């Protein structure tokens, strides 16, 4: 459960501004090379409007939760996640992403 | 018969910031779920880091032809086969960042 969940934050375009490390020994990314790439180019293209639409709640309601979805892995084929995701705001400044790994 | 197609422009990173409208016929979306977004984003995941330098080298080709062929995600969740052709502008009037025009053809792969 624990080692299978890690944050991510992202722009409100979607893209990596941060990463936990821990996405490593899950689906093989190194954080560093996920900065400044949009989610987007990332989900499985049967996920895509779904996450479209998510990410519309999330900016109307603020929090949503994505229900399942597939990122494209590092070395090929899919990890299957669900996202719980919350908007930053201050006085939308980022989007705080809690990622948790259904499947290997 | 006409091949489909539609003209867009983008910046250097490959974010589009103008698109033709008759890109609803060709992919589908209307312009403004395009507008914004990386050219990238709608790549096959297999297909995505050839664009990428596809980009990169365009802005070094002192603005000649590049031609590039990928597997584009309509909005019905078909990938079709996009042959885009792009070429750097600048105008030499300005020392303004070159932008890259794009024309985008639905083409066969065989
Ligand atoms: N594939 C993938 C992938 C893997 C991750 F670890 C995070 C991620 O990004 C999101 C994954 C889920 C969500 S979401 O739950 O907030 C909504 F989009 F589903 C969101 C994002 C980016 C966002 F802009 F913050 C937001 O749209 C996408």
């Amino acid at each position: 459960l624990d080692s299978k969940t890690f944050l991510s934050e992202h722009s409100m375009d979607m893209k990596f501004t941060y990463c936990d490390d821990r996405i490593t020994e899950l689906i093989g990314y190194h954080p560093e090379e996920l900065l400044g790439r949009s989610a987007y180019e990332f989900y499985h293209a049967l996920d895509s409007e779904n996450m479209t639409k998510s990410h519309q709640n999330l900016c109307t309601k603020g929090q949503v939760v994505s229900g399942q979805y597939r990122m494209l892995a590092k070395h090929g084929g899919y990890v299957w996640l669900e996202t719980q995701g919350t908007v930053i705001y201050n006085p939308p400044q980022c989007i705080m992403c809690v990622n948790y790994v259904l499947s290997e | 018969c006409q091949p489909t197609r539609f003209i867009s422009r983008h910046n250097i990173e490959g974010i589009f910031t103008f698109v033709d409208h008759r890109c609803v016929a060709t992919v589908g979306y209307q312009p403004q779920e395009l507008l914004g977004k990386n050219i990238v984003e709608f790549c096959h995941p297999e297909d995505q880091q050839l664009l990428r330098d596809s980009f990169q080298q365009v802005v070094k080709l002192k603005g000649q032809v590049l031609s590039v062929m990928f597997r584009f995600r309509s909005k019905n969740q078909e990938w079709l086969w996009m042959r885009t052709s792009s070429f750097t502008f600048q105008n030499p009037y300005s020392d303004e960042i070159e932008y890259i025009i794009c024309t985008n053809t639905n083409v066969k792969n065989s």
